[PDB]
């Protein structure tokens, strides 16, 4: 009977933004991965820049439960006493207040898309994900919430993942001012993926855009994709190097470069661009 | 206990919604289709619709009070409210003036009342909008209802008249 | 069809002989023709043209000229003396009540070639009414020659609620549903978007009364203050004002003699404001704006140009103090130049705080930099030059 | 047929939207205000309530009517009960 209300009660502050409830609610629920569900998908997508490292917090520090053991019951009175109008909420009916909770879940679980939750990572992950959905183009929103993140509370390969894919995704988005949703950017088959990426490599006056966005976006993609041979399989040829402007030498010699330091340890991809190379200059 | 005018504000507005959801279900009342088998409905209408003027005056009116509280509390600050004449366009807060030195705190509160007083005014655009498309719901909704209790007249007048006697010997 | 041409001979009988009529007699006419036609809605049911149709547009036009003198005529009748200025207003509406339920009836009608009479109606009756009535209560003179300014208050105020009353009318006017379809019509009737019937009358009403007679209402205070404040100003004691030392009452609890008559007079007029009927708005305008003046009044004419002692400055505050009590605000309220005198007088206070007379040195003064002294009284609306002049003033003995 | 509401989740979303305008509204008049451009009232400004206006009208009354159907729901249920007590 507690757990529904509570339930309800994370909802309704969740909804409303009330850190200062959700707070005392955090610990009450008996499983923190169901609390950090509703925390995430019911919480306002767009709260606020941060105004949220409390729950990293609430994540990361909890060793020494010594909070004042007030009595959940004692919580949901001097909760509905602070705020009459959830009082309606919270001082329920019978199961049809159980099916509301059902049915509350179903729709989590439904925008969720059977996603578990089980730590810090998928809830940020999730997050950024779904808040994207209406962000343009900010995929730096969360940074602060991982920029000061503490010792061994992040994964490699969640750090891993935004510098090869958050950061380049979000570097590029601010080179051609593009609304390209982070689902939509791993989504996208790598053929397509990399048709966009050189698509004005050409027409970039300097050195510096020409190699940085291989530096940032494209050789880490490779590695993090493993895909330094099927990049140059479909990309490192002489149809897309014609040979025929200065400036395609100039980033031709340039990627070689890269993806060279890129390719140390593979044989058969430093065989693979060498004979592409050697093809792509006998052609043109 | 200073009730300040954004208090004012948000209690006369939540009166209002609550005024503004009784009217609607009286609408979805007579959008029905409910036979005597609908006056003094008719009658709470009006006056739950006095009650409205009298209301929107009092809004309007703590409305303006409180952008004089507002222009009376910080020297720098020119705001002027500009009534749309036209219906289809917002109101206006052309604020005038307004010296970049003032002290941050006072600064930020100025923001949330400027926020405050800003969602009021537009909500209030949109309340009127909405009042007078409720009316205009109302008025086109009579002339359907009298309308409609003219087809069901008919129709029962003409099951009526079909039962009675049609020459039903042929 | 059937309804429609059975009701066509009797449109024959009566247009027959209803064209040539009395037109009082024609208002009982076309009455109980919309009475039959409420009936024949309700009672035996037809939505098609009624008898309506047989007054010709020349009679609808003659009768609507008739209507328009016999406005015009009891509008007259009601405003032609300056006695009947008190309860006009009231008679007004009261007239427009009359008409609006003198027209309810003919405004119930839904003919088409009609609702162009039923704009007629609403601008060369209504409009035309308030338009009249706003020049005769804006250009008016109910008072006698001999007058006094006090009296002009009071007519202005009347003439604001006067304006108020009549406007709340207005508004109720064009909620009216009846108007609100004209005006509905009249947008799709031509290339419009007008959110009233006015539009102008109304601000017309409120800019009046929101500048013109408010301006006035604070020129006439602010002069008559003055002329209140004329010896209260030659005070020069506030130099050597020794502290009756009363161990039982605070520090000059009562205010000096010679302001206490301005105080009467303010909390007279005041009274007679806050009890007239005001739009709370300009009520508070005013007030705030009397009370803007006396602050500018006091901080110019009393503080920078005399001496104060320990105790002068308590007696200043305290008869300031009793003078913006005369202008109470209304639930919660602050006010810019009310910080600012306070701002002021705590400065003042200066000099007989022995505790913080590291700042009295001039070399931090001339540093220009008074972030640690803004941290001491929490001043938040000075700019430093008046620090300077404050401490000054502190230097060169204006203060004992 | 009893019409089933359940004015809850309806309820967070119309809050999750009004959160949404407010921090939008906030951040515009955040723009405006802090508009360095004194004579000219910002698009943001404008088309918050060009744009927004009828959604936060709409979201807004949706909340209110939501609540007052809970409301309506719990002062029923509180009737029911005690008169089943």
């Amino acid at each position: 009977m507690l757990e529904e209300q509570l339930y309800l009660l994370a909802c309704i502050f969740a909804s409303r933004a009330d850190t200062r409830n959700i707070k005392k609610l955090s610990t009450r629920l008996g499983s923190q991965s169901k609390y950090l569900e509703i925390l995430c998908v019911l919480w306002p997508e767009l709260d606020d820049p941060k105004n949220l490292l409390f729950l990293r917090e609430l994540e990361e520090e909890v060793q020494s439960p010594e909070g004042e053991e007030t009595t959940d019951e004692d919580v949901i009175v001097e909760l509905l006493e602070s705020d009459s109008s959830l009082i309606p909420l919270i001082e329920s009916d019978t199961t049809t207040r159980s099916n509301r909770y059902h049915e509350l879940q179903e729709f989590i679980s439904k925008k969720l898309n059977n996603k578990t939750l089980e730590n810090f990572e998928e809830w940020l992950r999730e997050r950024i994900l779904i808040c994207n959905e209406m962000i343009p183009e900010t995929p730096l929103l969360y940074s602060v919430l991982w920029e000061t993140a503490k010792s061994k509370v992040l994964s490699t390969k969640f750090i891993g993942w935004v510098e090869g894919v958050l950061k380049p995704l979000d570097h590029l988005n601010k080179r051609l001012h593009l609304i390209f949703k982070i689902n939509e950017w791993e989504k996208m088959p790598d053929s397509e993926l990399f048709k966009i990426i050189f698509d004005g490599v050409e027409d970039m006056q300097g050195y510096i855009g020409i190699a940085d966005v291989i530096e940032d976006e494209l050789a880490p993609t490779l590695s993090y994709g493993k895909k330094w041979e099927t990049f140059i399989t479909e990309f490192f040829n002489k149809q897309q190097f014609s040979l025929k402007s200065d400036t395609n030498y100039q980033l031709f010699i340039k990627l070689y470069y890269s993806l060279e330091k890129g390719v140390k340890d593979n044989s058969e991809a430093s065989r693979k661009l060498q004979s592409n190379v050697v093809d792509i200059l006998f052609h043109n | 206990m200073v009730v300040t005018f954004l208090q004012d504000l948000e209690v006369l507005q939540d009166a209002l919604l609550n005024n503004l959801q009784k009217l609607s279900a009286i609408s979805r009342r007579k959008e029905s289709g409910e036979s005597k088998h609908d006056e003094e409905e008719e009658i709470e209408f009006e006056d739950l619709v006095n009650i409205i003027e009298s209301k929107v005056s009092d809004f309007e009116s703590v409305l303006k009070c409180s952008i004089v509280e507002m222009t009376y509390k910080y020297p720098e600050l020119k705001l002027q409210w500009e009534k749309s004449p036209r219906y289809d366009q917002c109101d206006k807060l052309h604020i005038v003036k307004l010296d970049k030195q003032m002290n941050e705190d006072i600064y930020a509160q100025l923001v949330e009342e400027l926020d405050f007083v800003l969602q009021f005014v537009d909500w209030f655009y949109c309340y009127r909008l909405k009042v007078k498309e409720i009316l205009r719901q109302h008025h086109k909704r009579d002339l359907a209802w009298n309308d409609e209790k003219r087809d069901r007249a008919i129709k029962f007048h003409a099951v009526d008249y079909d039962k009675l006697h049609q020459g039903t010997s042929s | 069809q059937f309804i429609n041409y059975v009701l066509q001979p009797i449109r024959d009988k009566v247009r027959s002989t209803l064209f040539q009529n009395d037109l009082k007699t024609l208002i009982v006419l076309i009455s109980q023709i919309l009475a039959t036609d409420k009936n024949l809605l309700n009672s035996f049911h037809y939505h098609g043209l009624g008898l309506v149709s047989l007054i010709s547009d020349e009679v609808w036009e003659k009768w609507i000229n008739y209507e328009v003198e016999m406005a015009n005529r009891q509008f007259i009748n009601i405003t032609k003396n300056p006695e009947d200025f008190p309860k006009s207003s009231q008679n007004f509406v009261k007239l427009i009540n009359k008409i609006y339920d003198y027209l309810e009836p003919f405004y119930d009608l839904d003919f088409d070639l009609l609702v162009r009479y039923k704009l007629m109606t609403c601008s060369l009756i209504f409009m035309n009414l308030t338009s009249s009535y706003l020049d005769y209560i804006l250009t008016v003179d109910s008072l006698n020659e001999t007058r006094t300014k006090e009296q002009e208050l009071y007519q202005t105020m009347a003439k604001l609620q006067h304006v108020n009353f009549v406007y709340r009318k207005i508004k109720s006017l064009s909620s009216n549903f009846i108007f609100i379809q004209l005006t509905d019509i009249v947008n799709s009737t031509e290339s419009k978007k007008y959110n009233s019937l006015f539009q102008n009358v109304e601000n017309d009403y409120e800019k009046a009364m929101s500048t013109d007679m408010q301006n006035s209402i604070v020129h006439r205070i602010q002069k008559l203050l003055k002329e209140t404040l004329r010896n209260y100003f030659k005070i020069s004691t506030w130099s050597t004002l020794e502290m009756s030392v009363d161990e039982n009452i605070g520090p000059s609890s009562v205010p000096s003699a010679e302001l206490v008559n301005s105080i009467n007079v303010l909390r007279r007029l005041i009274n007679k404001l806050d009890s007239m009927d005001i739009p709370l708005a300009i009520s508070l305008k005013v007030k705030n704006e009397l009370l803007n003046v006396i602050v500018n009044y006091f901080t110019e004419s009393i503080l920078k140009l005399n001496k104060f002692n320990q105790n002068g400055l308590n007696q200043f505050l305290h008869d300031f103090k009793s003078l913006s009590s005369i202008l109470s605000l209304p639930s919660h309220a602050t006010n810019y130049k009310c910080m600012s005198l306070h701002e002021l007088v705590k400065i003042l206070k200066l000099k007989y705080d022995p505790n913080n007379q590291q700042f009295l040195n001039p070399e931090y003064i001339k540093t220009g930099n008074f972030t640690s002294l803004k941290e001491a009284y929490s001043i938040k609306y000075l700019k430093d030059t008046k620090i300077q002049d404050a401490l000054y003033r502190i230097i060169y003995g204006n203060i004992l | 047929a009893e019409t089933s509401n359940d004015p809850f989740l309806s309820y967070v979303l119309s809050s999750k939207q009004l959160t949404n305008l407010n921090r939008l509204r906030r951040k515009a008049v955040t723009k405006q205000l802090g508009s360095s451009d004194d004579n000219k009232v910002s698009e943001e400004f404008l088309r918050y309530q060009h744009t927004y206006q009828r959604e936060a009208f709409e979201y807004l009354q949706t909340k209110h009517d939501a609540h007052k159907i809970m409301e309506s729901q719990y002062e029923q249920y509180q009737s029911s009960s005690k008169t089943r007590r």
